[PDB]
């Protein structure tokens, strides 16, 4: 197992993945844990779609939250395994938090903020703007990025981190929505 | 269940 978190890269209090090295943060994994696991826990980038080895104590698993309207549970599992894999991923720092609000000009510009913290919670069903969609997710994620290259100059650090991470997202939602054309 | 603890760190 590795030393840090493999989303937010700092260490503290880490629970392992029974079946990959990566250790997150309770908060840090998606969907977020509620308290630490009893016994064998797998992370949702290792879990099986199909045959689901643990349900996770996380908010939408909550009896009065279950019944509400949201992503189905084999859309629920995609969507988290998309969203994780761009948390984890080295390149996706800078969308992990809205953009300061003294960027006086990316505010001006960017008229339809994105970022990764927003798309986590609306994976959440208590979320007023809550995903009922993969599609509704994917527009997000490609949102995120359209306004990076809008706003940063191509040749920027951050623009190439932005069309790099986007090759990344289109391979995985390939892989994990194989059958589902997301034009 | 394992957990660590790792000391902590446009
Ligand atoms: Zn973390
Ligand atoms: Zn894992």
């Amino acid at each position: 197992n590795e030393d840090f978190c493999a989303v937010c890269i700092n260490g503290g209090e880490l629970l392992c993945c029974d079946r990959c090295p990566k250790v997150y943060h309770l908060s840090c994994h998606v969907p977020a844990l509620l308290s630490f696991p009893g016994g064998e826990w797998v992370c949702t980038l290792c879990r099986s779609l199909t045959q689901p080895e643990m349900e996770y104590d996380c908010e939408n698993a909550r009896y009065g939250v279950r019944v509400l309207p949201g992503l189905s549970m084999y859309d629920q599992k995609k969507c988290e395994k998309l969203v994780l894999s761009l948390c984890c991923n080295s390149l996706s720092l800078p969308f992990h938090e809205p953009v300061s609000p003294l960027a006086r000009h990316y505010y001006q510009i960017i008229k339809r903020p994105m970022d990764l913290s927003i798309i986590r919670r609306k994976l959440q069903k208590k979320d007023p703007a809550h995903y009922t969609t993969p599609e509704e997710v994917v527009s997000d994620v490609r949102l995120m990025f359209w306004n990076c290259a809008k706003f940063n100059y191509p040749d920027s650090e951050v623009a190439e981190a932005g069309r790099c991470l986007e090759v990344f997202f289109e391979g995985w939602l390939k892989e994990i929505y194989p059958d589902k054309c997301f034009a | 269940a394992r957990t660590k603890q790792t000391a902590r760190k446009k």
